[PDB]
């Protein structure tokens, strides 16, 4: 809620990551925070699978509710860490409210 | 040194199953050229057909020689009954890709292959 | 009792202990190895010389009867003289049991083709060729079934890199596809993770 | 003889009295549970993760402490074995911090795998944590103290290992904290090494926070070159970088320990590169070009000089195939002026006898040795690992050590005769008492440091130094096969240099100064363009811009030491080679193929295409440089110290100071750690 | 029926392997080093065999390391050291060998900790 | 030991989050083996050999 | 959203946006990371 | 914040941006350059510092098990505030 | 004219006992003699021993000393320095 990214770059998404579709590289902030510097997902290797959000110990990377986004182009479908923050940004308050349903289930 | 062979007892038997095999791919190299309408020659044919049976000229057992044998006759059957595309037929011929050098300083040049 | 726990069958382990040794006493001249596992299945292993014998003893045998070939299968074992094991997976529909048979061989040595025994071998022998290079004799038709036409090599072997040697692609200039030595726009990225610490204490080999 | 009967889950094992409980399980290949128990710490006990059942015993033992009695069973799975690590895993997971996804330790963590392999699946603790303040130990080593399981390692490591007595235990009970209590750093030269040891995400490396997971790692096993002694390391990469560096285990040479410059350094290979050729454009400033546009003026250059006007310096990191393919390459045009930055007494036998110049009892055999002789050298910051053995000895065995020289910190207590040269005459001639030592001792053993000589009467000091060794071995009372002298090197690439037979030092340049200069890898200033002619052509092959660089008219790009497979001779003679973990960057190509590629330009081309090839030129010039890790005996001692005698030579007045006195001159002293922006904090650390 | 073949094992023109890679390349026969982070020793126990290192460069799109190395990946496991010895020969590899490194044997005694009268006692526990 | 905690044990309990955190990069181990496990498939026989 | 309105975040967009893909505005994707090897500047004045 | 090169390029919250003389931006010509304007680092220091009566505090990010794993934090110096390793989220002891 | 001469031998084989009998006897006179000559003695283990003379413009020649004498080791090295 504070506007903190989620995730803490324990890279437990990429190792479990069926297709190896996730890339990540990172180091501390300017502050003392363990931060990302690269967060790459490949839409073109991702089967779309789950475990990573299933992998994540503080709900950072999750699928999302959209399935609209095909492209003209193969690079677009490319999704360096811009992308994918813009995308939480852009669908967190029905992203929030799926995970509100769903998460006594997990 | 005692095992099972798979066609050939020694190594003048197996120089037969060579020397068959090679005649069956060079009255081959015709009708390929004519079926698959390929822009090379007979001669370019045979003389790729020859290069591939001079990469292994130096086997000395007659199992060795006898799978190449076996695989260099299911590659022919492939061709015959045109279960190959022209593609495939073409790849021997690396049309597309560029000369590595074989020199040192080529070598160096490039990269650090090497 | 134990809810997460497998259940014990030790009347199939029984019964499957006494039918191995029974294939032992008939089949001595072929028969190397026979073991019941924990979770209650039957492996003999024999003699490459005795896939024939052996496989037609289990078919038409009066308490053998296994009439089907469920699967037939290699495994490469690099660090193993015989690399190659291949793998019988028999099923006796009359008695409702199955039986694995097991021998080996190595990159020059032929095994004998069993589609005299099963018909159903002929391709799964076509496959072991195809993607291990082990021989068949006597195959009716034995041919690459599962790679590219012309493709070099035999990808189950271990030693065989995952992504292969060579790529294609469509090239303008020659108006066909190509094949090319292989490149990759992101490696793939060998991944460590066995632990340091055994887990298993009743499989430890002596050191 | 000895040995005792033991059984280990009702095996029969024959061991050693003395020998523990968990000891004789390895000789089964089973590995007890551990946490604070480590082989080459003194026993502790305390973690309690080794107990074990003793058959028909009711107590369960800590298998670490216990020696084993004749005729024990060891259970070492049974039902009262296994709920004894159940009940101490959970103590220990208790007030753990739920920690692992920002901890550096996660998936190489001993606390993660044995939880997983011996501990229970879930948690029944239904209370608040312990959370426990962060200390301050210096740049190198972070704490995150509430991860400490309060095992002890790295306090009997500071004091054992380290000779350290900073780190303790304050409080007591639960609240019982490991650190300094005051604020202060620990900061020595083996201090990176609390960081492996430790099993928990505690100590952690601040220059590796955060960057890599182990599973993702590949593990190249290489040598490192910022001393000579040689330790064996895995360099960690990760998608073609390098990540970190780990020691790894050779018994004979640096155990599992590495320095802080070893460990830590690598970050200077990210900086400062050379990765194009660069020549001199039109106004004196060097400017990119190709590889055959700089090799072409070189090539110019070269065949237009012969003899002494074409000379060489090799740098303190350079490799054997570097080493004898500019060796050949100045041979033909007929120059001999192979000179090394790092001076030897070239007097009597000079490099014509290897024993002449190695550490002929080898850094193992300081173990066996009784009285040590230290002479003209700080080994604490020469060589870490090499005084860490002595200190080893010094405290296993009651080793007594000398020292002429400065008085320095050596982490132990040694005995200081004085820092005057003239001492080591009073010695040879008896007059001096410490001379009744050496004669009692049974394994005697010398150590001149390379460092003193490089003095102007480094031939006096070997002379006198080789002396004294001298009459130990003929006045009898000593093995035969002990190796009494002993010259310990600071230098990676000296060894090899001077089997390959270059002349060590650049004085033979002084004396014939050249018109064409090759700097491969030199960086040490001893030549500068005020000792040459005007005009003269400088080229400088290397992997860092630095001090040579900055002087030459061509450049060209070399690898570092982790990005060739080249053999480097360690201060034994013993020959290791690296291993590639990434490609040189950029432009830059492996050094002893650029002499061969310029050698083809040049119209001289040298017999060896591969690898393989100049390995097989340099067995033979010097047949030992192709044995790797074995260390090949050198005899002909009384053959040396006969040549040494002949020309009489005086010593200087000046008392032996070693280049290094206190920490701060440790951290930098090549390229690679002067690029460092790591050791650049050590520095300042430790100054301020 | 069995034939006597006097040859040494040789099967590089069977494999399906390009030239360049079966005779450029570097097999190194070792044991892998213990991961000194931890005190496991169970991943010290099988020979490993695995070729020489190749280049990685960056992707121009992404910064991804690529790699024209189809051997960057390929180890291989083996119970002794002559066994991927015999694997490396029959394949056509140059390899070199390394012997296994084992821990030696420690003389550990508790109660050294509390001497009368050597080093080894300690000043702290 | 085989199957990941509850996402709330895996945030509360220590045990939790390691277990979590190595099934999902190593996993779990497997003894040694082998078997052949079929079903019946909508297909018919849909088998695994599993080694 | 009438009934049950969402969760307000000051870092939510309050424009959305749709399929941009084949406009000015698309997304183009690059490395995120800084340059990792620093090479060696030669000295800006001549001295040799 | 979103700085802008010299270039007019956007820096990002890793500090990225192709320098002059790269090429590689030529890949944003007649499109543009994918920046999230909400810096972590600059919403962080935006929270308040939390003031506590007592020496541990524990976090577990808020929402219960939609946060993160629960951590206690150590309060005992003064110089500095607890920081939580995982949100960022600051405390202080009262007096 | 000569610019180096390498001698390789084994410290323990038979096939090396001529060469080391004349390093220990006539090395410390012939180097004496021959003070800017480099004579590097190279000790490896299991090695056949040779002499290795090293002439102007990197001309190199090798005689072999298996089972040599200390005298024929005299004689090989006169050769080499004439
Ligand atoms: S959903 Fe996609 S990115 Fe996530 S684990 Fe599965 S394949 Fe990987
Ligand atoms: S998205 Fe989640 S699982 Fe992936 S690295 Fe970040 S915190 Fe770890
Ligand atoms: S030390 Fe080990 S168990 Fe503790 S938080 Fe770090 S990885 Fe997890
Ligand atoms: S900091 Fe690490 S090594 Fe030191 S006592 Fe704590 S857990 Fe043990
Ligand atoms: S390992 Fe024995 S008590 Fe710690
Ligand atoms: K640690
Ligand atoms: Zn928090």
């Amino acid at each position: 809620p504070s506007g903190e990214e989620r995730c803490i770059a324990c890279k437990l998404c990429e190792a479990v990551c069926p297709a190896q579709a996730i890339t990540i590289e990172a180091e501390p902030r300017a502050d003392g925070s363990r931060r990302t510097t690269r967060y790459d997902i490949d839409m073109t290797k991702c089967i779309y699978c789950g475990f990573c959000q299933e992998a994540c110990p503080v709900d950072a990377i999750v699928e999302g509710p959209n399935f609209e986004f095909s492209t003209e182009t193969h690079e677009e479908l490319l999704y360096n860490k811009e992308k994918l923050l813009n995308n939480g940004d852009k669908w967190e308050a029905e992203i929030a409210a799926n995970i509100q349903a769903d998460y006594l289930y997990r | 040194t005692s095992v099972k062979p798979i066609f050939s007892r020694d190594m003048n038997e197996a120089k037969r199953r060579v020397r068959e095999l090679y005649r069956a791919w060079y009255r081959e190299v015709p009708n390929t050229v004519h079926l698959f309408q390929l822009d090379i020659s007979v001669k370019q044919g045979r003389d790729k057909v020859r290069e591939m049976f001079k990469k292994n000229a130096h086997i000395t057992d007659p199992r060795v020689v006898d799978l190449l044998v076996i695989k260099g006759k299911m590659e022919l059957e492939e061709t015959i009954k045109v279960w190959k595309q022209r593609t495939h037929v073409m790849r021997f011929f690396h049309e597309t890709e560029a000369p590595r050098p074989k020199d040192f300083l080529s070598k160096f040049y490039v990269g650090h292959d090497p | 009792t134990r809810p997460t726990v497998r259940p014990r069958n030790d009347v199939a382990h029984k019964q499957l202990s006494a039918f191995g040794e029974y294939v032992a006493e008939i089949l001595p001249k072929y028969v190397q190895q026979v073991q019941v596992s924990c979770f209650n299945e039957l492996e003999i292993c024999i003699h490459p010389d005795g896939v024939i014998p052996v496989l037609t003893f289990l078919r038409d045998h009066s308490n053998a009867q296994f009439k089907s070939l469920a699967d037939l299968t290699a495994v490469d074992i690099p660090t193993r003289q015989n690399r190659f094991e291949i793998v019988y997976n028999l099923l006796s529909l009359r008695f409702n049991s199955r039986i694995r048979v097991k021998t080996y061989t190595d990159e020059l040595t032929p095994i004998e083709s069993s589609v005299p025994v099963y018909k159903a071998a002929n391709w799964y022998e076509r496959e072991i060729w195809d993607m291990f290079g082990v021989f068949f004799a006597n195959h009716p038709d034995l041919r690459r079934i599962l790679t590219d036409y012309g493709f070099e090599g035999h990808p189950f072997r271990k030693d065989f890199p995952l992504s292969g040697y060579v790529e294609l692609r469509y090239d303008d200039e020659v108006k066909r596809v190509v094949a090319e030595p292989v490149e990759l726009a992101q490696e793939f990225r060998k991944f460590d993770l066995n632990s340091p610490w055994e887990a298993f204490p009743a499989y430890r080999q002596p050191p | 003889s000895n040995l005792i009967e033991v059984f280990v889950d009702g095996q029969s094992v024959m061991v050693e009295p003395g020998t523990t409980v968990l000891q004789a399980c390895e000789k089964v290949g089973m590995q007890i549970p551990r946490f604070c128990y480590h082989e080459r710490l003194s026993v502790a006990g305390n973690c309690r993760m080794c107990l074990v059942e003793i058959e028909k015993a009711p107590k369960v033992v800590a298998a670490c402490a216990m020696p084993v009695m004749k005729g024990w069973n060891i259970l070492t799975n049974s039902e009262k074995t296994k709920k004894a690590r159940e009940g101490v895993m959970e103590f220990l997971l208790a007030n753990h911090p739920l920690d692992c996804p920002i901890c550096d330790q996660g998936g190489e963590c001993d606390l993660q795998d044995q939880s997983m392999m011996f501990g229970s699946d879930r948690s029944r603790f239904l209370e608040g944590k312990r959370a426990v303040e962060d200390k301050n130990i210096g740049p190198l080593v972070k704490t995150i103290m509430t991860r400490c399981i309060q095992c002890t390692r790295c306090i009997r490591f500071a004091s054992e290992i380290a000779g350290v007595d900073d780190l303790g235990t304050t409080g007591r009970g639960n609240d019982m904290q490991v650190g300094t209590y005051i604020e202060k750093m620990f900061m020595s030269e083996l201090s990176g090494n609390i960081i492996d040891i430790c099993p928990v995400g505690a100590l952690t490396s601040k220059p590796y926070a955060f960057t890599a997971r182990p599973w993702e790692t590949r593990k190249t096993e290489s040598i490192d070159v910022m001393d000579a002694v040689g330790s064996n390391i895995v360099v960690s990469t990760r998608t073609g970088e390098v990540m970190r560096i780990l020691p790894r285990m050779h018994e004979d040479i640096n155990e599992e320990w590495i320095s802080d410059k070893t460990r830590f350094a690598y970050d200077g290979l990210k900086r400062q590169r050379l990765t194009e050729p660069m020549v001199r454009n039109e106004k004196g400033l060097l400017t990119h070009t190709t590889w055959e546009d700089a090799l072409s003026r070189v090539a110019g250059m070269l065949q237009s000089f012969q003899g002494n006007d074409v000379a060489a310096i090799a740098g303190g990191l350079v490799d054997a195939e570097a080493l004898i393919a500019l060796k050949d390459l100045l041979n033909r045009v007929d120059s001999d002026t192979l000179c090394t930055e790092e001076v030897f007494p070239t007097a009597g036998a000079g490099t014509d006898l290897r024993s002449n110049y190695l550490l002929n009892t080898t850094i193992a055999g300081v173990e066996e040795a009784d009285v040590v002789l230290l002479v003209g050298t700080n080994p604490r910051f020469e060589a870490p690992l090499f005084n860490a053995r002595i200190r080893k000895s010094w405290l296993h065995n009651d080793l007594k050590v000398a020292l002429i020289g400065s008085p320095v910190d050596l982490t132990y207590r040694y005995d200081h005769l004085g820092d005057s040269p003239k001492i080591l005459q009073d010695i040879a001639s008896g007059s001096h008492p410490f001379s009744q030592v050496l004669q009692e001792a049974k394994k005697p053993m010398v150590i001149l440091g390379s460092s003193a000589l490089q003095r102007n009467d480094g031939a006096a000091i070997l002379a006198a130094v080789s002396n004294i060794a001298q009459k130990i071995r003929t006045s009898s009372g000593v093995t035969g096969d002990w190796k009494v002298m002993n010259i310990l090197h600071r230098i990676a690439s000296q060894v090899a240099a001077l089997d390959l037979g270059y002349k060590p030092g650049v004085e033979a340049i002084q004396k014939n100064p050249p018109k064409m200069l090759f700097l491969l890898g030199a960086d040490g200033g001893c030549i500068t363009r005020q000792d040459l002619p005007k005009d003269c052509f400088i080229v400088y092959q290397g992997h860092h811009g630095d001090v040579g660089a900055p002087i030459a008219d061509v450049i060209l790009p070399g690898a570092a030491y982790t990005e060739k497979s080249a053999t480097y001779v360690n201060t034994e003679g013993r020959a290791q080679q690296t291993k590639v973990a990434v490609t040189p960057p950029g432009l830059a190509r492996e050094d002893w193929k650029i002499i061969r590629a310029l050698s083809e330009i040049a119209g001289m081309t040298l017999p060896y295409d591969t690898l393989d090839q100049v390995r097989n030129r340099l067995e033979e010039v010097s047949p030992n440089l192709v044995r790797y890790d074995d260390v090949e005996g050198a005899n002909y001692f009384q053959q040396a110290s006969e040549l040494s005698k002949l020309v009489n030579q005086q010593l200087l007045a000046d008392p032996l100071v070693p280049p290094q006195l206190t920490i701060k001159d440790f951290y930098m002293t090549d390229s690679i750690s002067r690029a460092s922006q790591t050791m650049a904090k050590c520095v300042k650390a430790v100054t301020e | 029926q069995l034939i006597t073949v006097d040859e040494k094992l040789d099967i590089t023109t069977i494999t399906g392997v390009p030239e360049e890679h079966i005779k450029t390349r570097k097999a190194r026969i070792f044991v892998p080093a213990r991961n000194n982070m931890q005190s496991g020793v169970n991943n010290t126990k099988k020979w490993k065999m695995e070729f020489d290192t190749r280049e990685r460069w960056e992707n121009p799109l992404m910064g991804w390391a690529s790699t024209a190395d189809p051997l960057s990946n390929l180890v291989l496991t083996f119970s002794t050291k002559e066994d991927a010895v015999a694997f490396a020969e029959k394949n056509g590899w140059s390899y070199d060998v390394e012997e296994r490194k084992v821990p030696k044997p420690k003389s550990k005694s508790y109660g050294a900790n509390f001497s009368w009268n050597k080093r080894t006692r300690v000043s702290t526990k | 030991k085989v199957s990941p905690p509850k996402r709330a044990e895996m945030k509360t309990s220590m045990e939790s989050l390691i277990h979590h955190f190595k099934l999902y990069t190593e996993g779990y181990q497997v003894p040694p083996g082998a078997t052949y496990t079929a079903i019946e498939a909508p297909k018919g026989e849909f088998g695994v050999y599993l080694v | 959203p009438t009934v049950k309105p969402p969760t307000a975040r000051k870092f939510i967009w309050t424009n959305h946006k749709f399929n941009l893909s084949g406009t000015p505005q698309q997304y183009v994707p690059y490395s995120t990371t800084r340059k990792k090897i620093q090479e060696w500047v030669p000295p800006s004045t001549p001295y040799k | 914040g979103v700085r802008t090169s010299p270039t007019g390029e956007k820096v990002t919250h890793t500090g990225q941006v192709y320098d002059d003389g790269d090429y590689r931006k030529v890949r944003f010509v007649g499109r543009q350059k994918e920046v999230n304007e909400n810096f972590a680092i600059d919403l962080i220091a935006e929270q308040p510092v939390s003031q506590v009566g007592s020496r541990v505090i524990s976090c577990d990010g808020g929402g219960g098990a939609l946060g993160h794993p629960r951590v206690y934090i150590n309060l005992d110096k003064e110089t500095k505030t607890g920081t939580c390793g995982y949100c960022g989220l600051q405390f202080r002891q009262q007096h | 004219g000569l610019r180096e001469i390498r001698i390789h031998l084994c410290q323990r084989s038979p096939g090396s006992q001529g060469v080391r009998d004349f390093i220990e006897k006539r090395y410390v006179e012939l180097k004496k003699a021959n003070p800017d000559l480099p004579i590097l003695i190279r000790e490896c283990s299991d090695v056949q021993p040779k002499l290795w003379a090293r002439y102007a413009f990197g001309q190199e020649k090798n005689v072999s000393l298996n089972n040599f004498s200390a005298d024929q080791v005299t004689r090989a090295l006169e050769n080499v320095l004439s």
